[PDB]
RNA sequence: AAUUGAAGAGUUUGAUCAUGGCUCAGAUUGAACGCUGGCGGCAGGCCUAACACAUGCAAGUCGAACGGUAACAGGAAGAAGCUUGCUUCUUUGCUGACGAGUGGCGGACGGGUGAGUAAUGUCUGGGAAACUGCCUGAUGGAGGGGGAUAACUACUGGAAACGGUAGCUAAUACCGCAUAACGUCGCAAGACCAAAGAGGGGGACCUUCGGGCCUCUUGCCAUCGGAUGUGCCCAGAUGGGAUUAGCUAGUAGGUGGGGUAACGGCUCACCUAGGCGACGAUCCCUAGCUGGUCUGAGAGGAUGACCAGCCACACUGGAACUGAGACACGGUCCAGACUCCUACGGGAGGCAGCAGUGGGGAAUAUUGCACAAUGGGCGCAAGCCUGAUGCAGCCAUGCCGCGUG
RNA sequence: CCCGCAGAAGAAGCACCGGCUAACUCCGUGCCAGCAGCCGCGGUAAUACGGAGGGUGCAAGCGUUAAUCGGAAUUACUGGGC
């Protein structure tokens, strides 16, 4: 459950660390984003050196919110903090190349296989 | 690292483990003189002494502490197990 | 830095990648530098037959 | 050292219009060759049939915009490949490569593509070859089917049906006879294969003539002969996907494809001296002689340099010379591209390609001889851009390094050029079309990390008046504190006619016999010649002006050289206002060379642009177009000229003369 | 015989001199650039980014420590196609030899770089509380037992890296026991400490016929010397800044414990309240030091490439382990930045060793040949290893010769 | 390294020439184009610009730049001043 405002959390390199959702994008009225689902993103912490600088508006894919994920069986997941992977504005895509902290089995689309291939776990 | 040589590593691993197991118990005992000097029991501190002089040459001798440390504590126990015992 | 261009014409405009020299012109205070003809993209001096060691001129074809 | 097959050597090229499968085609033969752009790969023959022999592939650009990429690729090389879409006819691009191979007099057969597909018809493209390209086709086999129903082909040499199986793609075979169906088609041969082999020589037809059934030997000798001397080119067909056909293709290549000895020695020139051909015979034990074809530059061995041996040998530390540049270069490490792997090689004979590690400056159609034997070789031509656009680094930063890039790609591309504009000093960039300059620009962001945005190159306008303008006055007096100072002149302002080269300017000395000395009438020239560097309309250069004195006045001491310069300038103006003046724009002499189908939209295109025409000729085959239209008009003309007349349509522009700007346009152009 | 060598000129004025500065003749260079370019000898060659690195090489070696047989070779506890003393198959580790493993020694040398370090270093001259592999002198010891474990075998997980269970085995691997001074503690009396075998040959006597046994050659343990190496201490010298004047809690001293190879706030508890600084502490900036190099008549000024000595560093921060020696350049552990491999679960790496690429730059070279020599590691030796070294390739970069008559 | 072979045969550039500074004329140019280490050359007879002839100095190098010391007693201990 993200919604615009809401500080991210970023899990690779790139270098924003802290990170504002500024639009749940996928939808008129959309109110949440979670799970691996698209949000665009205004820059608001940033490393000096870093291949994004504050005050940048991209995109970021949503790797572990605290609301967590469910998926069959009824099990939970639940991560301690919202956390995401910067996407370049045009191709989705990870503007990064280390993910660090666990991401979760969902992500297993076509488009996010760079990040499960990285990334230490599930 | 690529140089076999790297069994270096594991050989001397072997090493730390051993000396290590041997260094743990002649502390132990040095210890245990120690402690009878601060029960005040001269009996044991010299029984204790004696316990303890053969592991403290001998593991010197094998050349894990190495004869001067060797010397150095016997000296001083001695030195205390007889200033009130 | 400004920097002079010796020599009678140049190529030489907004783009151009010279190599700068040192020496001063003492015509025009703050020009501390020449530009060293026939070096990167600076032509040697047309037509120049005197001296040509300077100003970038090649013999001509004994 | 010692070398190993040699003479067994095919160097082929297959190019195409888009699509067509020109590289799907391409790995099709790596998998087929490689059992158990260039690569090389060993042919053992499908049937085991053969002595192994070595292929140099190269699988070139279809589209244009990389036309340069075939010229290189083609100039040097021996053989051809032309492929064609089962679908898709000759279309426009198969013209042009068929052009370059021929501006190379290359010999070449041919594979007509994607059998498979919906529309698939072998006979009739085959047709088109002989329609549209004017050239000599020979079926050299026949189609199992078509589209989805296409199951095989004809050997109609070995007059079997070749038969591909189910899995394992291709190898296998049981070589299959003709069936029912195509006996009667079966049954031709085209008859003129074995009537276009008879014509080789006649004593080869006179048997023929008397009915005497050729031997296969003989006829595969045949055909061959007349492939070589380009009379004829053999078709094969099939369809890459299905892997039904690229194989029996390959046999065909050693069969009729040239080896680098069936061939024609260079020509060439001797350095300062004359000619002579160059000669040097494709033999081992000639003097070394190699043409640089394409360079590239890879992040981990540097320089690229890619050579094709024509005669003698280089062993890795000879230390050859590039004749065209009057400087020696010293061979080190060398690289075949190996159907898959950067494979070291110490030493290169003739009739060989690879790339030379480490050679500084070795540009594109450079020759690398053999120092005691010099020769210039011929060197391919250079396609000339058809498009320019002006770029400008988007941060002013990456303007230093916008430089570098722009620089590094020219030596990579002759094709693609680029320069500063005399006036209005912004970067121009020029090729051979939009797409070409679109990936020229994207490769600088992926190799130089130089983003830039484009945009219309600005135009060099002029200024000038209309009416002769009577007797204007100019005057000084300065009666200030210091120098006395005093001038006056009277003077005509008058428009002229497109007149004398240099200058574009003409004053006047119609003096009196006195009223101004003439040691000052010089400067009351130098203070007209100021105002035309920049005119009073928009800045730019005044053009077409003439004046004459006529009338004045001074002090028997305070006038000076100075005084009348300023008389004059105040004389320009007033007199330049008064005397109608006018925004000049460039036109050029332009001449469109295009097909008869579509001249009616050429020139009404020439007309919509602002521009007027002035003849036709109907030279030879297109007709070429007589006009003059103005530049800031024609930006992008290729582009569009392309899609009027299906990419068939060279085109050509230089500078011509300035004419009045229409108001919409003179108010527009407003700094 | 051998630090015995000091030059001036142009420029303000109508002219002059001085003043001052500016400028010039010389020598020098790891140079670069422009034009030009024949050879050879000797030497030199990333001064910038201690920027990032593809690829190959730069550390192994002993079967005379051990169990051993994967490959080679030979012999065969012996066998075909017959090509009957000339072959190619199966066995047998028998012998030569040898992949993997235990073990030993080396990997702390050799080589690279100058980041850090203004005094934790370097230089000069002294000093006392220390350890020291291999090499060496002397004196004796080298007896008698025990428990293991790699390899291996059997199951078994991985894509790979790597392994996992159970069982078996050798030794100069490992541990007791004995022996115990000219060794250690102790005033003494007294307590207490070690070790390993292996090869070549062989008369008898001989035995399970393995060898006992004899001999020579090595290796093992202990103590005291020598040698070399290293650690520690003191004084003096070794940049600039006051537009840095105050600095200091383990701080300065002491006592007693602990600790090190060793002295010591090295550490800790308590007691004293000290210690440093205008002879520049403190805090800033910059910097490897020296022999020497360049210049200069000298005193000086400038400088620390190449050679040699010392120090420091090894992707960045940190830590220890093994060891005579490291807190380890091609070792281990943690962490960070970064790159690479993956069958997505998981892995791996650090050229400032040689060559080489990209990058930066005005600018700095071959992905060469060889251990023949000198030298280094292992080895009884033969030998194996050696990008140290010896040579070659590149560049007029310098020096010195010679030519182009 | 020596011994044979053929034939001058395969092998000369670079800066300077107004004073400092060794080396001078014609032509072109006309405060233009340009030179320039310092002073300074160029506005119609320029040994100073550019070409030529000639000369001077160096020579497989020659110039230019950059750099350290020298001359600079111009941080003066040696060895200065107010
Ligand atoms: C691989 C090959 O053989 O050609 C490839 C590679 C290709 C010739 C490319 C077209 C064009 O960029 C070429 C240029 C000159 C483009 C400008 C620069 O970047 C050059 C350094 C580049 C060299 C090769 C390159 C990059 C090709 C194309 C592109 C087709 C594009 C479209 C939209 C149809 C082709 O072949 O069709
Ligand atoms: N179905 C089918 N497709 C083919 C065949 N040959 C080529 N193609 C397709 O052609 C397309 C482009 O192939 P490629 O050779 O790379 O094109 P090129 O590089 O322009 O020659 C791909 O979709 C191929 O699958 C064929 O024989 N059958």
């Amino acid at each position: 459950m993200i919604q615009e405002q809401t500080m991210l959390n970023v899990a690779d390199n790139s270098g924003a660390r802290r990170v504002m959702c500024i639009k749940v994008l996928g939808g008129s009225h959309r109110r949440y984003a979670g799970v691996g689902d698209i949000i665009k993103i205004t820059i608001k912490e940033a490393i000096p050196r870093g291949k994004v600088k504050k005050g940048d508006v991209l995109k970021a894919v949503v790797v572990r919110t605290k609301k967590g994920v469910r998926r069959p069986d009824g099990s939970v997941i639940r991560f301690d903090g919202n956390a995401c992977v910067l996407l370049n504005n045009n191709s989705e895509q990870p503007i990064g190349t280390r993910i660090f902290g666990p991401v979760t089995r969902e992500l297993r689309s076509e488009k996010f296989m760079k990040i499960i291939s990285l990334a230490p776990e599930v | 690292n690529i140089k076999s040589a790297k069994k270096r590593a594991i050989q001397s691993e072997k090493a730390r483990k051993h000396n290590a197991s041997r260094r743990s118990m002649m502390r132990t005992f040095i210890k245990k003189v120690y402690a009878a000097i601060e029960a005040g029991d001269k009996a044991a501190a010299q029984k204790a002494f004696n316990e303890m002089q053969p592991i403290v040459d001998r593991q010197a001798a094998k050349g894990l502490i190495h004869k001067n440390k060797a010397a150095r504590h016997k000296a001083n126990l001695t030195a205390q197990i007889n200033k009130l015992a | 830095v400004t920097s002079y261009i010796g020599g009678e014409g140049h190529n030489l405009q907004e783009h151009s990648v010279i190599l700068i020299r040192g020496g001063r012109v003492k015509d025009l205070p703050g020009v501390r530098y020449h530009t060293v003809r026939g070096a990167l993209d600076c032509s040697g001096v047309k037509d120049r037959k005197q001296a040509r060691s300077k100003y970038g001129v090649k013999r001509p074809k004994a | 050292a010692r070398t190993t097959p040699i003479a067994r050597y095919r160097n082929i090229g297959i190019s195409a219009h888009i699509d067509a499968g020109k590289t799907t085609t391409t790995e099709r033969i790596l998998f087929y060759t490689g059992v158990n752009a260039a690569t090389t790969a060993f042919w053992s023959g499908m049937a085991k049939q053969y002595e192994p022999h070595r292929i140099n592939i190269i699988d070139t650009p279809g589209h244009v915009d990389f036309t340069i990429e075939v010229e290189r690729s083609m100039r040097v090389l021996d053989g051809a490949v032309m492929v064609y879409c089962a679908v898709g006819g000759v279309q426009p691009q198969s013209e042009t490569v068929w052009r370059q191979a021929n501006k190379y007099k290359v010999p070449r057969i041919a594979f007509v593509n994607k059998m498979d597909r919906m529309g698939a018809n072998f006979l009739k493209v085959v047709n088109q070859i002989k329609t549209r390209l004017g050239a000599n086709p020979v079926p050299l086999q026949l189609a199992i089917g078509a589209e989805e129903h296409f199951t095989g082909v004809v050997d109609l040499v070995k007059m079997k049906a070749i038969n591909w199986n189910d899995a394992d793609q291709g190898v296998t075979f049981e070589y299959e006879d003709i069936p029912a169906d195509m006996v009667e088609l079966a049954n031709e041969w085209h008859q003129n294969l074995i009537e276009s082999a008879a014509e080789a020589s006649e004593e080869l037809m006179e048997k023929y003539l008397g009915g005497e059934e050729l031997t296969e030997a003989e006829i595969k000798g045949a055909l061959r002969q007349r492939v070589l001397n380009n009379e004829i080119i053999l078709v094969t067909c099939g369809s890459a996907f299905k892997n039904k056909g690229v194989q029996a293709m390959l046999d065909a290549v050693i069969d009729y494809l040239p080896s680098p000895v069936d061939v024609p020695a260079i020509n060439g020139i001797l350095d300062d001296g004359k000619d002579t051909p160059a000669e040097r015979h494709a033999s081992d034990d000639e003097p070394f002689s190699a043409l640089a074809f394409k360079i590239a530059t890879d992040p981990f061995v540097g320089n690229l340099t890619f050579f094709r041996v024509y005669s003698g040998v280089v062993n890795s530390g000879d230390t050859v010379l590039n004749s065209v540049k009057a400087a020696r270069e010293r061979f080190g490490r060398i690289v075949q591209m190996h159907a898959n792997k950067r494979e070291e090689i110490k030493e290169v004979r003739a009739g060989d390609i690879a790339a030379a590690i480490g050679l500084k400056d070795v540009t594109t159609g450079d020759t690398l001889c053999d120092p005691d034997a010099p020769i210039i070789l011929e060197r391919m031509e250079f396609p000339e851009p058809v498009i320019s656009i002006a770029v400008e680094p988007k941060t002013k930063a990456d303007q230093e390094k916008m430089g570098l890039a722009l620089g590094r790609l020219a030596k990579e591309d002759p094709s693609f050029r680029v320069w500063t504009d005399e006036e209005s000093n912004q970067t121009i960039i020029a090729g051979m079309g939009e797409l070409h300059l679109d990936i020229i620009v994207d490769r600088m962001k992926r190799e130089f990390n130089v983003e830039a945005n484009v945009g219309k190159p600005q135009v060099a306008y002029r200024e000038t008046i209309r009416q002769k303008v009577t007797d204007v006055e100019g005057k000084h007096a300065k009666q200030s504190g210091g120098r006395g100072q005093y001038g006056h002149v009277v003077i005509d302002m008058y428009p002229l006619e497109p007149g004398s080269n240099p200058k574009g300017y003409e004053f006047i000395n119609d003096i009196k016999g006195g009223v101004i000395p003439g040691e000052y009438i010089p400067a009351v020239d130098k203070g007209i010649q100021e105002q035309l560097k920049a005119g009073p309309l928009a800045g730019y250069p005044v053009v077409d002006m003439g004046i004459r004195l006529h009338f004045g006045s001074y002090h028997d001491v305070d006038s000076s050289e100075l005084a009348f310069k300023l008389a004059a300038s105040i004389a320009f103006k007033e007199g330049f206002k008064k005397a109608k003046p006018v925004l000049l724009e460039p036109i050029m002499k332009v001449e469109v060379e295009t097909p008869e189908e579509n001249t009616g939209d050429v020139i009404g295109d020439l007309s919509r642009r602002r521009g007027m025409l002035k003849g036709q000729e109907s030279e030879v085959t297109g007709v070429k177009i007589h006009a003059e239209v103005p530049l800031s008009e024609m930006f992008g003309y290729a582009t569009q000229l392309r899609s009027l007349t299906k990419g068939r349509a060279s085109y050509t522009m230089e500078f011509l003369k300035y004419d009045e700007a229409p108001s919409n346009v003179a108010q527009a152009v407003i700094e």
